[PDB]
């Protein structure tokens, strides 16, 4: 409803850019931050008044020359320090502590490569890693252990990139390249225990390692929803927000309207449709966007640099309040966007190693 | 601090320097052998009994080592190896089945500080331990297999020292008389031949308290049972004789070097030569006719040394082990003799080659009679190594 | 094509070579005079027959020509002082490294001084003398490092003993220069009574 | 096998064994490699094997005989124990280059403390 | 000369600064065989290639394409978390590995031709690092025997057939639950012969038939018991044992 | 609205440390530095790139389930 661009940047490595996320692990008044990950580079930025931006810490990786495109905010509940968990095309997870200015932690074992990193909304120590292996890998970062594994056999028939966390972290989602919609509860009795003993381990306690768990049955599945490449799925309470490469963002909830999300069965596949948000020229993958912390407004970038904005108030896609923000200079692509913890600051990524920062006119 | 990352650099440095060592040897050497152990050990010793099957070039040799672990239960392991005794070959020299076979384990508590058999009966062994008493075990009696309950039988165990200690030496001449040096400033002695089965525990027959400082090195002069030497961290050695009723009044004592000394070695083939090392990179020797006089010194080392042995079957050669991850050897017949200017930058003519291709700490080496040219290795990284020196360097 | 990327590809292990080549030029991995491909070094045969007991009397000869100390008791006079107030001189003693400590211990003992005025000019007078006994202890030097002298007021250090068993000093003219925090300096000479 | 070859039983297209080298230590080394290369001139003047020394006299010493002495400090700050010199060898030692091998045992870490880089650094356990 | 070549794209020829001296190591070998050997050894991180200079020697060198540089100690030393990794502060449990490099000095040579011909390993033990069969993470030396993962049935297969059985909209729950219980023990013990099936039934009872008694699903089981009887796998004497066990 | 504030409420509970900028390093003075410019008029900044720790080059394997039997399809 109110978002104009007053700032932009561009770096020198020229690689197509990757995900950016704003430091929602902050305080109302602390310096709010947003980072940026390159193919082998990682960096951060600071937002200042009058549109000013100062480049923060920057790191490179020359030994492992593979793309790094997955990141997740990290925070230490004990020492009250935020961090950032990053991974790329080799499946090794690196954790950066700006205060420590060093990356010292071992996380290897991933199959091919990681295509998503996210943390639990409450627990700042548990990281979600998604694989092109059609399986879901989990790591307890503080304990450096391997949390239960999802989608070993009964996962998506094609590559999986996208997932989501509810604010309780009650369940976890899987939406593969095959347009299927697979969901796993985290509130499982077996799951919750394995979380507890994940913190309960000692190398000298036993010769046995932390016995992980294989879980494969997804609580829901549907395929007729998307006829084209799906690359973005979200949660709106009991609703399943989703975006494909078909120039149509769509949201739905499984089965009938009265059906509660927490009582669904794996065998069920009924879906009743209630949403539609079409767009244009964004019919390609590698396209991710941002959602505000309060989950109220969205910023849909486009490969020509166009920004599609729609509100999620009582104003619904039935009326689809439109706002097609656009800047002329950028036309390469928009891999990712980043709403701030507040709604004031917006950051848009332009593919030619360039950034465009928009500010809300609150 | 800084050294944390500085030492973090060194693992890279030592890795390829070892790797450089590893490609240095094959084009310049005769016999590179090694093995990976399970737990680190402090005592390495060969079993002198050698079985050499005729025709089968692989000459079978056996080893004796202790055990040290982090938090598990240690044991007592006896190793074996068959090695090519012939030169005409080029598994490579024999069968592909294997040449090293080890299955002997007897439970040991603590870490094996100094475990050595007595020369007149290899079945009788005293093992220095962190505990006060000295464990006594027999391979003939104890099973090769570990006790599943973990209960060993350290029967007839020695005692006399209330703490642990380094340096365990039986008498080469006498039988049942051992010299033990511990943290108690004392030197304990036993008479096993006069000791019958008494409660599986033995106390010291006689105790000598010469050093006021902690004794950490004791050994009989290998040529005479009457005389016997002792070295402590008092920066000086202390020589002893028999009939010393004043068990604190020694036979001879003099300063040797300017740092801690806990190693001694006497010439077998010369009745009057005593050579000891010291932590301050120095190696030196002494003549019996001059107690306070050192014949020569060799500061060429680079770290602490406490393992020195006179090379057998050869008088002008002595081998040593050092904590610089290096192993050196010296020629005694070429002390400062004629050498080329190109020899000068490499070292003095008496100085000989430097071994040291180690990825972990080794400060203990050993051989056995009839095999002067072979060395066993034990490290913290659970490594055994056997090497046979190329002779073309010599003749 | 351009060789900037080609040389650095060669240079990267070359710097690794450069690091180690200097590093092993002090601590070589192996002795180079014994290599089969450089066995021409050490042309002498393995003459194990070299008699060793003769060293017992030879080392007696070696001992009788290597031992020394300082002459009787160190004494030195004073001369003019010129710089930008009395001054003092000190004697220091150093030890060696041990197994446990990270560095050698050092201790100092005062020896003398003079009451020089505030920067006296040339041709002062006929001026003072310093007296010190046999403070040096060669027996202590057997397990400690060589001793050294200090000068205060502005300070300089000089070493009196050596590890090679020779006295650095004698009865002669000296001109020692101090440093602050050419330049500061003082004249003096020694004597042997 | 009786027909066992030399240690070259590999093919020219095998995957790399992931060398234990890391970039960060090289970065510290190269800055270290150049820093004493300016102070000690190891690679510039000594060609990676020698160290230059420009003498700086401290004190003066004279005998009755034909002998005067000039104690010589040297500028590169990583130098041998100073020695006294006469005017004959003075105005000649103003630039003296010494090879690494001739340097004494003290110079093991004088050039750089990481040359030896004592691994244990303390008596944690014997 | 020391030619540096990059895939016929860049050619960095470098002259030999005097003869009989290495470029990098600068060792005073004083003869070519002892020199180029040292080039092969001290600089194996590159590749070596002698070329016949019309009078003397010429050298071309390039990158070692598959240089074997790597870690030499315990491969898991990297695999443990950093800080603990490469700590070198305590005993380590490492598997037995035995290697022999140099056995006997034959079939290995010097003189002029051996470098020219060059330009134109008794391993044993758990050498490489081994990984879990289930998690595919490195296997701890403390647990060689335990980390077998060799069982008669993986856990997920149990619910696969549970889903496969339960999907039948035409089958009652009482019969379904018993046969699920009946399926799950069969692969749990792997009994294939007729007496094994006879032994399976007497083991199904008195071990988990009490659970059937706890579940009270008897009448379906009795019809289940007569079914396998009529399927000629079970005799009359066996079916009464389950009947009497409840009663 | 109920859920978002609760997480924010918990977010209110835990204090969070601010950010710190880089500085010249004596051992890493010559570290290679990249430059980021502005598509707009904002100034251009140059900051070095500190390389991360070594990572083990591990071979690739594809997800599966442990199958100890042979099943018709």
């Amino acid at each position: 409803y109110s978002f104009k661009c007053v700032n932009s940047l561009k770096e020198d490595h020229n690689q197509p850019l990757f995900g950016v996320q704003f430091n929602w692990h902050s305080k109302e008044g602390d310096p709010l931050v947003f980072a940026t990950v390159g193919s082998n580079r990682v960096t951060l930025y600071e937002c200042h008044s009058q549109g000013e931006i100062r480049l923060l810490q920057s790191y490179v990786d020359a030994d492992a020359d593979e793309n790094f495109y997955t990141c997740a905010w990290t925070y230490d509940s004990n020492t009250s320090h935020p961090l950032l968990a990053v991974a790329g095309s080799r499946g090794i997870i690196r954790i950066i502590n700006p205060i420590t200015m060093q990356c010292i932690k071992h996380y290897v074992g991933h199959g091919n490569a990681i295509n998503e990193l996210k943390f639990h909304p409450r627990d700042p120590n548990l990281l979600l890693s998604v694989s092109k292996d059609h399986a879901l890998r989990l790591w307890n970062i503080q304990t450096d252990t391997l949390v239960a594994i999802f989608g070993g056999v009964e996962g998506h028939r094609d590559e999986v990139l996208s997932a989501d966390y509810d604010l309780l972290g009650e369940k976890i989602m899987s939406c593969g390249m095959d347009h299927s919609l697979k969901l796993w509860r985290i509130n499982s009795k077996r799951m919750m225990n394995a979380i507890k003993e994940s913190y309960d381990y000692n190398p000298n306690k036993t010769n046995r390692p932390f016995i992980s768990q294989k879980i494969h049955f997804p609580d829901f599945s549907t395929r007729d929803i998307h006829r084209n490449y799906v690359d973005c799925v979200r949660w709106l309470g009991d609703l399943i927000l989703s975006k494909s490469c078909e120039n149509a963002i769509v949201c739905w909830k499984p089965g009938k309207m009265e059906d509660d999300i927490d009582k669904i069965k794996p065998s069920e596949s009924n879906v009743t449709i209630l949403g539609r948000f079409d767009y244009s020229q964004c019919d390609i993958w590698y396209m991710r966007f941002s959602m505000d912390f309060w989950q109220k407004m969205l910023a849909l970038g486009n490969q020509v640099g166009k920004l599609y904005v729609w509100d999620l108030e009582v104003e619904d896609p039935h009326k689809a309040k439109c706002t097609t923000l656009t800047h002329h200079k950028c036309g390469a692509a928009i891999r990712q966007t980043s709403f701030s913890r507040d709604s004031s600051i917006l950051i848009a990524v332009c593919d030619d190693a360039s950034i465009w920062r928009w500010d809300r006119l609150r | 601090k800084e050294a944390a990352f500085d030492d973090a650099v060194e693992e890279r440095v030592i890795n390829e320097e070892y790797k450089i060592w590893k490609k240095n040897t094959p084009f310049l050497y005769d016999l590179v052998m090694t093995h990976a152990l399970e737990w680190p050990s402090l005592t390495a010793q060969w079993l002198p009994d050698v079985t050499r099957p005729e025709g089968k070039d692989f000459s079978i040799h056996r080893l004796v080592l202790g055990t040290h672990t982090s938090d598990e239960q240690n044991h007592l392991v006896i190793a074996s190896v068959q090695l090519p005794n012939d030169d005409a070959q080029f598994g490579g020299f024999g069968s592909v089945s294997g040449k090293i076979e080890i299955e002997i384990k007897i439970n040991h508590e603590g870490e094996v500080n100094r475990a050595r058999y007595m020369p007149q009966n290899p079945c009788i062994i005293a093992t220095k331990t962190p505990s006060s008493d000295v464990l006594v075990f027999d391979y003939t009696k104890h099973p090769s297999k570990p006790d599943p309950s973990g209960e060993c039988n350290p029967d007839l165990r020695l005692r006399g020292h209330q703490k642990e200690g380094y340096g365990l030496s039986w008498n080469p001449n006498l039988s049942g008389h051992l010299l033990s040096a511990s943290d108690d400033h004392t030197i304990c002695l036993w008479d096993i031949s006069a000791v019958p089965k008494e409660g599986k525990v033995v106390d010291a027959k006689t105790i000598f308290t010469g050093h006021t400082a902690v004794v950490e090195d004791v050994s009989w002069h290998l040529l005479h049972e009457s005389l016997f030497g002792s070295v402590a961290d008092d920066q000086k050695l202390m020589i002893w004789d028999t009939r010393s009723n004043n068990t604190s009044k020694p036979s001879h004592s003099v300063d040797a070097h300017t740092a801690e000394v806990n190693c001694l070695s006497f010439n077998p083939y010369s009745e009057f030569i005593l050579a000891t090392g010291s932590a301050d990179k120095t190696v030196a020797l002494w003549d019996l006719r001059n107690l306070k006089l050192k014949l020569h010194s060799f500061e060429s080392h680079k770290d602490e040394i406490f393992q020195v042995q006179w090379s057998p079957h050869n008088e002008t050669i002595l081998a040593s082990s050092g904590t610089d991850r290096r192993l050196n050897v010296w020629d005694l017949s070429k002390i400062g003799e004629e050498q080329s200017p190109e020899d000068a930058e490499d070292g003095p003519p008496e100085l000989l080659f430097i071994h040291g291709g180690h990825t972990a700490k080794i400060s203990d080496f050993s051989w056995n009679p009839n095999e002067p040219w072979v060395i066993c290795s034990v490290s913290e990284d659970n490594i055994m190594q056997v090497w046979q020196m190329a002779e073309n360097i010599y003749n | 094509a351009d060789h900037e990327l080609f040389l650095q590809a060669f240079e990267k292990p070359t710097q690794i070579y450069r690091f180690l080549r200097t590093r092993n030029l002090i601590a070589p991995i192996f002795l180079h005079r014994t290599l089969t491909y450089m066995s021409h070094r050490n042309s002498r045969t393995n003459i194990k027959r070299k008699t060793f007991k003769v060293d017992d009397m030879l080392s007696k000869v070696e001992k009788m020509k290597g031992e020394q100390e300082s002459h009787s008791h160190l004494q030195l006079t004073f001369t003019g002082f010129f710089h930008k107030v009395t001054l003092e001189v000190l004697l220091v003693k150093v030890c060696h490294k041990k197994r446990k400590d990270v560095s050698c211990p050092i201790r100092q003992v005062p020896t003398g001084k003079k009451q020089v005025p505030l920067n006296p000019d040339l041709n002062q007078t006929k001026p003072s003398l310093a007296v010190s006994s046999n403070e040096f202890e060669p027996s202590n030097s057997h397990m400690v490092k060589s001793y050294s002298l200090l000068f205060r007021v502005f300070v300089a250090q000089m070493t009196v003993f050596d590890k090679n068993r020779r006295l650095q000093l004698l009865d002669g003219e000296y001109e020692v220069a101090m440093q602050e925090m050419q330049g500061p300096t003082l004249q003096f000479t020694l004597r042997w009574t | 096998n009786k027909r066992r070859k030399l240690k070259n039983k590999r093919r020219r297209s095998l995957p790399r064994p992931h060398d234990f080298f890391d970039a960060q230590t090289l970065d510290a080394i190269r800055h270290r490699a150049i820093c004493f290369n300016l102070s000690a001139h190891i690679e510039s003047l000594g060609k990676g094997h020698s160290v230059v020394f420009h003498s700086t006299v401290i004190a003066k010493r004279k005998e009755d005989s034909g002998k005067i002495k000039l104690l010589l400090h040297w500028m590169p700050e990583d130098i041998l124990p100073d020695v006294w010199v006469n005017e004959s060898e003075r105005h000649q030692l103003k630039t003296k280059v010494v090879h690494l091998s001739k340097l004494p045992k003290d110079t093991a870490l004088l050039l750089d403390p990481n040359i030896y880089r004592t691994m244990p650094q303390k008596r944690l356990k014997r | 000369f020391y030619q540096f070549l990059y895939n016929n794209n860049t050619r960095q020829q470098t002259e030999a600064r005097d003869d009989l001296h290495c470029p990098w190591c600068t060792l005073n070998c004083r003869k070519l065989y002892s020199l180029l050997k040292h080039l092969k050894l001290c600089h194996s991180r590159f590749i070596f290639n002698y070329v016949y200079h019309p009078k003397g020697a010429r050298i071309d060198v390039s990158i070692n394409e598959c240089y074997d540089g790597s870690y030499a100690g315990n491969p898991q030393d990297i695999h443990r978390q950093p800080g603990f990794a490469f700590s070198r502060n305590g005993p380590v449990k490492r598997t037995p590995i035995t290697h022999i490099l140099v056995c006997r000095p034959k079939r290995t040579k010097a003189s002029m031709s051996e470098f020219l011909e060059s330009e134109d390993t008794y391993s044993s033990g758990h050498n490489r690092l081994y990984f879990h069969s289930d998690t595919c993470l490195p296997l701890r030396p403390q647990e060689m025997e335990v980390d077998s993962e060799d069982e008669k049935d993986p856990e997920w297969l149990r619910e696969k057939t549970i889903t496969q059985i339960e999907e039948f909209s035409d089958v009652n729950e009482g019969e379904k639950e018993v046969m699920k219980l009946w399926n799950l023990h069969v692969m749990k013990h792997g009994f294939i012969a007729d007496n094994q099936m006879n032994h399976a039934c007497m083991l199904f009872v008195e071990n988990y038939g009490q659970k059937i008694i706890k579940k009270n699903l008897c009448r379906n089981f009795m019809l289940h018991l007569v079914s396998m009887h009529d399927f000629n796998l079970i005799s009359i004497m066996s079916i009464d044992k389950a009947v009497t066990k409840l009663r | 609205l109920e859920r978002t504030e609760i997480l924010n409420q918990e977010w209110k509970q835990r204090r969070i440390q601010p950010v710190h900028i880089l500085t010249s390093v004596s051992s890493l003075r010559g570290t290679r530095e990249c430059s980021v410019t502005s598509d707009l008029d904002f100034p251009t900044q140059v900051i070095p790139l500190k390389t991360l720790n070594a990572v083990a080059s591990v071979p690739i394997m594809y997800s599966w389930s442990p199958l100890q039997q042979n099943f018709m399809v």
